[PDB]
């Protein structure tokens, strides 16, 4: 909406420091390390290419507002999350014990902090069982 | 400086331990140096060339021993990088490993010999060459292949051993007196082994026509069964390498699964409208208008992670696709069961509204 | 005591028959003892070492013969464990087996020789070595592989035999007079066999340049086709071992299926509310608040059996998963057909309610 | 229910002889051999683990009552029993002759007695055919 | 009598042509007789044994020639069984086949020789041995395998030929003067061929140390690449036999499909209530209460044919099950599309009835 | 004429570059001519046959050099056919390719030699033989196979090298003094190589019984591991050829996909009723009652393209059919999800109409 | 029905010449060759086994009437006939040209006569096309 | 219809220059090269065989009118077009960038002209995105 458009303009200005309406991979990297994380030049390239649609090496505002407006539903992440949890499901039972998440979530890839995994179990342990089912869990993520 | 010192310690430990790129070339070069030292030892054993061979061998061996000493020193020192071993105590504990024991006894034996010597020097060359592997990967692969195909190898060995014994004994009976090659059963057995292997030195061979005929009929089968194990092992090597590649593929899948789950949770936990999400925003704040930017970067990370994980779900095998699709087919079965129940409800209502 | 005696008889029968664990090591050791006896006979045939070789051989052979006698005795005695053979009559009935006949003739021949001797002793060594297998497993595998790949082996043998005959005859024509190696076609054929097999003793080889050229052109093909059968048999060995493993996997599936069905029936027949179930409770009562405990233990057994059977439904093969999923897919087809019928009924009612 | 929970407590006391509220593996083995069957220790670990949910090696009463209350339907034994009978179905016809059950049921795994197989055929030979179809049999077991 | 004569003619034609059972043993025996004749010729070429060798060879050869003549006679005579060739004209037309031409030229050559002779006799032995195959099955398999793996064989041959040429030339340069084995490049090339094949006669080998080193470095690769083609051909033989078995399986499927369709039509055309079915009843009447009996027979035939066709639908392969299930899955897709259309119609009526 | 000149230039370029049919036979013939030139060089090196050998060699070599010169000229001239290189400048730029550099340097070396010569002539024979490949296809295949199976080859080489070194050293220790074959470790290592490869020249072999025993026990393993790499490479060759065939199949699929899409669009853009389609009719008009004819031709083209593409969708592999069917199954999942949502809508209306 | 049962008894008597109520393999073979066809003893064993349900080598009247009464619908021949025609469908198009049937029907297995194939095409060429869809053909056969 | 039948008669006369009612392969080839394209004799044989139903090598008018009347719906091109675009979908995402079509469509098989690809993108870029989904695209060919 109009207010969302204004917020997206604020975000674009925060990113597009030059104010040319196209986010530079260097601008993105600078803001990223301002947030406290260093990417790789190739990593930023893949990110932008993922969001890029005009094949220009930058993002015009239409693409940016599309990216903000793209809710996870149109992304269709159901099958991907199902498959990932299945990969981490060593039993095939359709569930997974809490300790396995506490370990892997915090020791693989972009390791997550204690608070994040705590809210993870909070929203996943709706039944308070610990042996959370990943299938229903991705369903609840979707909704 | 100190942080750079730790970074270089970790880099050196990685290079000396299982390397990936240029450290591979460094290991190739050290192996080549040891190989050239062995070649110069070979030439030294030659008489007419002994002079220059030994002259170059002494200096090449001094280079080899200094390289070995410094490499072991650096390996021990960098052993502190890993969380398992840290400090001087940790480095000593790492040195307690049997492989480091092999290396250190080799080092001391070489230094003692340098500061009947040919026997010890050649031995030490052989042990260091053995040590080159550094991981037992070749040995582990060979042992795994032998164990996996234990039955084929055992039957081949049994049949070939019977063929060897029988052929040698029959030829010995046939060629006991007429031919001086087979004066004893031990000679006949040596001939049998040298023939069935197809080495055929020619120092022993049947000459009596009955002996020649028996040898022909038996060495046909003998050479077949002595060649068997080589082919069995080749096939087993291929199979085991394929299986190891499959496992590596599945671990390369395992890590991006965690990456995607992490990023998806963070993005789902960075929704602007949704409340109670500060448990996630605080992480980025600790890393550090800004809220929308945080959401944008988080969703960007989630999308890139999704693309990478999806690319990580390559088939790689019929089994893999069949398994994934069978899981999906189980979901499909559940959905059709739910729709069966819903139509059951509708047909049950039918009476109510009719 | 008597029950313990029967238990030990069964254990001894299992050890002497196809073993699994430490009995495997015992069989390895008896085979090693026979192998050392054969090696010492070999050394006895050597002249200069004959003294100590025979001195140790006599005692090792007495040990071997006593071990063989006692082993056959205990095998016959424990033959009564199996339900097929029981009692002295049953043990004799088992002894009528051809393998036991082989073993007993070997035993009596050895005892007669002990109480031209080298010929019989070596023959007996070879026959006992043959007897070591105890199951024909290696022989059965080899025969099965030969039969399965009969066509490839037959074509390889035919082509190689033609190559041998043709090359030998052509070389004999080329080297009939000039070279004294090939004075007769029999010599030429022996040379051809020794060459195509790649043994290459060197006692016969062409020297006439036309003969050398013909030999080269023909032995290329000849060595290729003489090496064929070894590779064919290696591949067949691998394939047959895979098939046997598949069958063993399916029997390991067969038994837990019965286990699960049994436990599931019992638990379904131990429901407290349901009546007419005494036909099941009576079994547990014979084994012997208690009713709920019986239901608990029965359902626990059912769940453990379920998990065991499920893990026993490992894929193990593309064919296996495809078959299971195809059964599921036929079930799904039936379900969708039923739902098609339901929608047909609903659309038929439509006119009734419209 | 309340009467059910009282029966559950009676059973738990019958097992938990110590009365500590946690069934020990040795307590379970003792009661079992009282019933007249000898398991293996490792078998006891496997079953207790199957029912175990707290990773403690024992069962507190909540897990025990969940174990009793788990009706076969939530167990979802349909597919497993289908596959088992299919394994024992050598024809793929979807049926199996009675004599095959009479033999295998009484000679594989935990062999069953004559009475059990008789009631088995009774509740399976609803059509009185003998060539019982395992599919409808597992469905009727479910209901 | 005459019908029995035709039956026996057909049976004889089948036996002489591709046989299945005991005719296979007869062919094995005729081949064995030819093989023994060849062995006796071999022994005749030996001097000291020439007397009895030729004494037995003459009679064995007369037996062989009479057997060949009578076999060709009966083959020509029974050629009339097949619908392709009938009568004396048909038998001559069959005789026009190239294989019959080969057989007849061999027969006349043998009769001319019997009624420098050793050269022709041995040649004709070889040609009859070639003729034994009778179908080119081995030759067709070998050619098909070579063509299928043309690229692997060609690359192996190219690389190995380069290795042979290069190694021979380098050794010749290294051993031109010092060693008398390599006086000419032709000798060096013969040595290279005899070495890379691993025959290693030993009549020629390098002695100059530079030559020895070059030979080592080159013959490693050379022996590897000379061994390649044998393994390639073995694998290709296995693959081609698998494919041939697959085709035979699918033809064994093709025939029962016709059987099932025939029986199914006949039974569907033997329903008592349905009319216009006399077009089927007439067939059985020509073969000849009776109507119901005919329906019973027809339905019995249909059920047996159905079972036979079903057991003829063995998987035999992942591809087979995948294909059958994919046909079923396309059917399922069509069914669900129809049900989608039906529910679309229902929702469209929704507005009508709402 | 000029158009015909360009057509013939393209035809000649295709023939000289990767050919398909009769140009393959032409390349076979030029290779055969080079091979015969090499054979005549071999015979020239022979002394007694030198006269006629060189007499024919000179003329055959003049033919070879003229053929090489004219072929290179035609290749350079026809290099203008390809769009990459056109004109004299383009032909020179193509000549800048390294392969053309090899060819031209060989040509000038030959012309210089023709207008110690044996060494250069034989060398140039070898380099031209190398050049015969013209695409490195064999070399690329061999390198790809080596890289793919790098682990199996490396483990085999490591184990075999250790076996060679150890066996040679042990035998040298055993046979240092007694046997004059092993006077130096270099001789022992040469023996080890010549034995483990199974060449077995026979110029060196152990004679001391301890040496013979050690040699036997070690050369068993040694010959096994020296034979390994040949089998590994054979299997890798088969696999890589299979993969290349798969890729070629998928490109043969890729092109008909474009054909079908083109024809389908054109037909969909040639519907008579639909307007705004002139964008397609104009293309056919430029190629040039007539409108319906154009529509008929376009739909005919579409149907033929559809058929060709469908037969281009052969399975060729389990993975292939699994991929296509899994795509279809994803569409099926989407359709059933849509139907789930639709029946959800119906049940939600239920309350509205109840 | 009753009249059907009487016809069934007439057929059984026609087969069971001995009148013992169990059709012998030899009785079946004799009647078969009376109709003008020679089976094999093993073939008769296979057919009787197919119909046999009591494992006696003969057929009691209940089994006989069950066998006659088995309408093709319950036989579930749809899949088998689909598969057979598909096997004979060398194209996979879902149809088959008339001449192909005219040949294979009359040259494979139990070859059929001209009249049989003519009525076959009559009931298959409902559209009068010749390229009969075997799938629709089996569908109409079922009904 | 009648007017469509007259138009098809005009087309047949334009093809069947002889006017014998059967379009010869050579007549088809002559007209084809008149429109400005040369086929191969085997190619013409394949086309005629595709349309041929009487196995005569030509087409009687009934087959011709059936050919004209065959709308793409009954042709069932959905799966085939889907699979083709999938083959050209190097990503499996379910879409394809415009430049890929601009290249391949104009450089593979029967290369088409610029105007053709332009109308292609026009009817494909209904959303005006360029990354057209081939699935919806084949669907709207169907409709
Ligand atoms: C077949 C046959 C012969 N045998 C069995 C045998 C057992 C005892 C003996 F004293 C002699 C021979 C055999 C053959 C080979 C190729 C090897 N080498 C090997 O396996 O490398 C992988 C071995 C280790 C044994
Ligand atoms: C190819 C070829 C040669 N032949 C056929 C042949 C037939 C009769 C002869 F007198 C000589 C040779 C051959 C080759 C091998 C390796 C074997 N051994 C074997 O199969 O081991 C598994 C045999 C048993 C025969």
């Amino acid at each position: 909406t109009e207010e969302q458009i204004a917020e997206f303009k604020e975000a674009f200005s925060l990113f597009d420091k030059d104010g040319d309406g196209t986010i530079t991979t260097k601008e993105l990297g600078t803001v990223m390390r301002s947030l406290g994380q260093n990417p790789t030049e190739a990593e930023l390239q893949d990110m932008i290419n993922e969001v890029d649609a005009d094949g220009n090496g930058t993002i015009d505002f239409p693409e940016f507002l599309t990216m903000m407006a793209r809710k996870m539903k149109d992304t269709d992440s159901e099958e991907e999350i199902r498959e990932a949890f299945r990969v981490f499901d060593k039993d095939g039972n359709g569930y997974i014990s809490a300790a396995e998440l506490r370990h892997v979530m915090t020791n693989l890839g972009e390791k997550l902090t204690d608070e994040e995994v705590d809210e993870m179990i909070r929203e996943a342990d709706i039944d308070g069982d610990g042996q959370v089912n990943y299938e229903e869990f991705v369903q609840m993520m979707t909704a | 400086r100190n942080a750079f010192y730790r970074k270089l310690q970790n880099f050196l430990y990685n290079v000396l331990e299982r390397p990936r790129g240029w450290a591979f070339i460094y290991h190739a070069y050290v192996f080549l140096l040891v190989f050239s030292c062995l070649v110069l030892s070979v030439f030294s054993t030659i008489k007419e060339y002994e002079k220059s061979s030994e002259g170059a061998l002494y200096i090449l061996e001094i280079v080899t021993i200094v390289v070995f000493g410094v490499e072991y020193f650096v390996r021990i020192w960098a052993a502190g990088c890993c969380c398992r071993y840290r400090g001087w105590r940790g480095r000593l504990k790492f040195a307690r490993k049997p492989f480091c024991v092999i290396d250190i006894m080799v080092l001391i034996a070489s230094i003692a010999v340098l500061a009947s010597a040919l026997r010890s020097l050649r031995f030490l060359q052989i042990l260091r060459m053995i040590r080159m592997d550094r991981r037992g990967g070749t040995w582990k692969l060979l042992g795994s292949v032998v164990y996996a195909h234990s039955k084929e190898l055992v039957t081949a060995w049994y049949i070939g051993f019977l063929c060897l014994i029988l052929a040698s004994f029959l030829v010995y009976l046939a060629e006991k007196g007429e031919n001086d090659h087979f004066d004893t059963y031990a000679d006949a057995l040596w001939w049998g082994l040298i023939t069935l292997t197809t080495i055929g030195y020619g120092d022993k061979y049947p000459q009596t026509w009955n002996g020649r005929l028996l040898a022909a009929t038996f060495t046909l089968i003998g050479v077949s069964f002595f060649a068997l194990p080589a082919g069995i092992l080749g096939s087993g090597f291929a199979l085991k390498v394929q299986e190891q590649h499959r496992q590596k593929h599945f671990e390369k899948r395992r890590n991006p699964a965690a990456g995607l789950i992490q990023s998806a949770w963070r993005f789902y936990a960075t929704n602007l409208s949704r409340t109670d999400l500060h448990s996630t925003w605080q992480y980025y704040e600790r890393t550090v208008g800004l809220k929308v930017s945080i959401r944008a970067v988080c969703v960007m990370r989630f999308l890139v992670s999704k693309r990478k994980f999806k690319e990580s779900l390559r088939p790689y095998d019929v089994m893999d696709v069949i398994e994934q699709y069978s899981a999906g087919h189980l979901d499909m079965l559940s959905r059709i069961k739910s729709l069966q129940s819903r139509v059951d409800q509708i047909v049950g209502r039918g009476p109510a509204i009719t």
